């Protein structure tokens, strides 16, 4: 490190008579020379520092710094309404909003009707485990890449693992969005891989963090009911049942 | 030769809310450097804050003139990120922990980790950047939310020329 | 390494033919250079010498010479050295002082109410191990530094553990105080550790109990209608549930 | 040319309340040394005193005219602690001051550890305290208890100056 | 081997010419120039040469040349199998010989609740522990205490020689005798507590013949039930018992 020290000892001489002029070069070196870092898939999400965006597509797997990436700029508006107590309120409000949040319930039905099992007791068990709808949530612009969502029993201790299936050849996912996914369910881990030419994101358990604490008791009966007085769509139901053939043979990463 | 001036350079150079600058070394010269932290600072649950970690090692370097290795230490300890500067590498801590496409890095409850000098500029000519004199220093992000400490060590460049003769 | 001490046998011969400036220079070196030495948790308390100081807080885990470590040199007044006799003294006469030992009452009762049991044969069960309550007295501290205590079952041994809860963000464990910890309790083991950015300090049976069988024998039904009629106050209540809700996870060390 | 005056010498240097010395120093001439602990002190139940193990093996090393490494060792017998000085390793322990962030160790019953010149300088060094002459001393502190004997390898210094050339 | 053989052919030589001379020098190499062996615990006696004691106290853990030991030198006073086996056939009529043994076989009995006859014809089966106490309690000994505690593997009831201070000298005749009266039993040297201990247990299944006559522990029983015994001593053993209660077996 001996020629760092010559090619270096002038200038930083220089530099200590002026120390105004050093806050300032020093300051000034905030341009990233390295934006996006390769990534190798199945990634798990934890390993993502905040200001860390993931763009999963054919052009590879790399992970880009939130400020450069330009989808990551140029964001949906200010839907900050991200907050733990507003997750909880959509998800004691979900009685009133059947009409959005239509995957999840899709799903639900979807699966109840292929496993021959109850709804309310498969509508009991998912409801059970919020913080599955708190990631749906999160990963809603209702359309504009709204993720398809299938569950899946979970090995070990769980009732019910959840895929969130990423539709077409590509998924960005803006390190913000990351960050409040990791930080609202912390005891949940998630994985992302590929099955059959499809991106996925798998949800599973790492911990006892239902947080029974501050769970609100929504009746699953109560909409149960409201799924069976409304009509939901068959493409959505076609399409789900497609997926689940598709992922019934997915080793879980 | 000056053991203080250095520290307040440091403290100058790296942000102001990275609370420390303590020296916790005892008098060096900068023909005798201590087997001690030279300067200790430390963030709070929140510290979204960046470290330049090469140009202190670069300035430590420098004002030291015999042979050495200077080196940094993150600690994600149990309730603040922690940041030790070392003027020879130390023992029974992790050498290399960061390696080329791998700039992330998550630190659990009393974790470690560090890097010298040597491994940065051999990391830095791996990747082929500019080795000019003030054309690509290191930065590490460090976002503190417990329990965990979560950095990036990310080569950040200049914005201009300057003065280059 | 031969001439630098030949180098010193110079001084050494010089010195020879006047002792006296010998045995003055011997005992003029008596200023530690070295005061923190740097520790990482997890750290048993068995390898803290007497006259070391234990501080943990966010700029570090290390132990600290009792003798110049600042904190350890203001002493909190020493408040002398509770003798064998006198924590036995206390152990008995506890229920006359239920005030002194609330938060050891409070913690009892809230695990009862936690575990839907009843207080009486818990209180008796826990009592039966009176080193934990020894523990609360030492590192008892007059104003808030005043010690929190949580108890949780012992795997791989009969009977209970014991966590002290040190409230905030920092850590000092004089000297003294280990020591005597250490040496009124001679068959448990003190472990210092980090949960939840929270610093505590876990105390579990060691060495297949090493420990006085002669014990004296305190009635557990006098103490818990005592218990019966002083109602606790609700905030130390809800403080004990919340530090049992979060350290109901805890690996122990 | 003292036999006899290198003992002597370090049972002047030792505190009164490690009784012992005068003893199992074999005979022993400045040109062959031997294999055998030139000076045996011991302690017994609850004593809390202080051994200057730099200055007693620098002695040993000055009154020998021919390479060695002079050598400390420390034992606990359960019954009392005994510290014994070798001219040569008597195969041993390296030590466990060997591992500077490892200065405190314990001792039970019928255990052994020890501590070589060598090893000393080397810690010296790799702490960076000051070279010159008794700047900086290693010392032995001792707490002997019942079933343990605690001891801290604590690098002490001096209060004033040596008033030397 | 050069050197060695230069420097010794000329007194080799010379002493050739005067075989006398030879004999004499040869005979006059008897002073030991290493005295003092460390040893370290634990210790099995079965180390131990006929002429090498056992020092172990706190200056160290050190066997003597069975010559050279001080206290050795001034055990002028102080024997095989032969009298170790009518002592214990004597047993009933020299229980103030026996004190120890007896006493703490009721402490034991009140330890465990168990009968003292069997206790008794248990012991009774063990004689090399009744040899051991004899040999320990010599002229103007210290009297060693002795524990019994139920042996594992092998079954019956091993021994603990519980040596009184800070410091225990075992003399080189003592334990050839030792080793010599009991052939199965291994003796240990350890520590516990701060006390000095020697392990005596079973060893080499039952290399013991038994050519040592019966002895009644009935009337040994009634002998003991009609002798009081000294207070203080069952507490000692009480004690002993207590502290060695959690002792791993060396
Ligand atoms: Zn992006
Ligand atoms: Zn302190
Ligand atoms: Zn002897």
């Amino acid at each position: 490190c001996l020629h760092e020290r010559q090619r270096y000892r002038g200038l930083f001489a220089a530099l200590a008579q002026t120390p105004s002029e050093e806050i300032a070069i020093v300051r000034s070196l905030s341009v990233p020379l390295v934006k996006t870092t390769p990534v190798s898939l199945p990634f798990c999400l934890d390993q993502t520092v905040a200001d860390n965006c993931l763009t999963l597509s054919g052009m590879g797997y790399y992970l880009g710094i939130g400020g450069c990436c330009p989808a990551c700029n140029a964001g949906d508006g200010r839907f900050a309404a991200t907050s733990r107590e507003a997750l909880i309120l959509a998800f004691v409000q979900q009685i009133n909003t059947i009409f959005e949040h239509r995957a999840f319930l899709a799903s639900l039905v979807v699966l109840a009707d292929r496993h021959n099992a109850p709804l309310q007791d498969l509508l009991a068990g998912i409801l059970g485990q919020p913080e599955l709808f708190f990631v749906h949530t999160i990963l809603r612009g209702g359309g504009a890449c709204d993720p398809r969502l299938l569950f899946y029993p979970d090995p070990t201790y769980g009732g019910h693992m959840l895929y969130v299936i990423f539709p077409g050849t590509s998924a960005h996912l803006h390190y913000l969005l990351i960050d409040r996914m990791l930080t609202a369910c912390p005891g949940y881990r998630f994985v992302a891989h590929v099955w059959q030419s499809t991106f996925v994101l798998v949800v599973r358990r790492n911990a006892e963090k239902p947080t029974d604490a501050e769970i609100p008791t929504v009746s699953a009966a109560d909409i149960y009911c409201k799924m069976r007085d409304i009509s939901f769509d068959g493409g959505l139901m076609l399409e789900y049942q497609r997926l689940y053939a598709t992922f019934d043979e997915f080793p879980p990463p | 030769p000056a053991f203080e001036g250095l520290v307040q350079r440091i403290r100058l150079i790296v942000p102001s809310t990275l609370r420390g600058g303590d020296g916790e070394a005892g008098p060096y010269s900068p023909s005798s450097l201590p087997s001690r932290c030279a300067f200790q600072f430390h963030g709070h649950d929140g510290s979204d804050e960046s470290f330049p970690i090469e140009y202190v090692l670069r300035l430590m370097n420098d004002w030291a003139e015999v042979p050495c290795n200077p080196y940094l230490r993150i600690q994600n300890t149990g309730v603040s990120v922690l940041f030790q500067g070392f003027f020879h590498r130390p023992h029974n801590a992790p050498g290399g922990a960061i390696t080329p496409e791998r700039t992330n890095v998550i630190l659990g409850s009393t974790e470690t980790t560090g890097l010298s000098l040597g491994d940065l500029d051999t990391i830095k000519g791996r990747l082929g950047l500019d080795a000019r004199p003030m054309m690509a220093s290191m930065w590490i992000s460090c976002f503190v939310r417990m329990p965990r400490v979560q950095l990036a060590f990310r080569f950040m460049g200049p914005e201009d020329a300057g003065r280059t003769r």
